[PDB]
């Protein structure tokens, strides 16, 4: 679902760059 | 092993009295544990 109502400020703390695979 | 995030294990134990070598015969080991881990593994080392 959209989250714009609790997650958007804008806000900068959310970040991105594989089948379970994490990507630290 | 490690399979789709998932690593496995699998044991046995046995009665022996040959120190000098793997008794030639056959036994199969049962699932023990079965960790939903999915770190990427490349190496192991084992604990004295």
């Amino acid at each position: 679902w959209n989250s714009n109502n609790l997650d958007s400020k804008g806000n900068y703390n959310y970040l991105y760059r594989k089948p379970f695979e994490r990507d630290i | 092993k490690n399979i789709d995030g998932y690593f496995k294990i699998y044991s046995k134990h046995t009665p022996i009295n040959l120190v000098r070598d793997l008794p030639q015969g056959f036994s199969a080991l049962e699932p023990l544990v079965d960790l939903p881990i999915g770190i990427n593994i490349t190496r192991f080392q084992t604990l004295l």
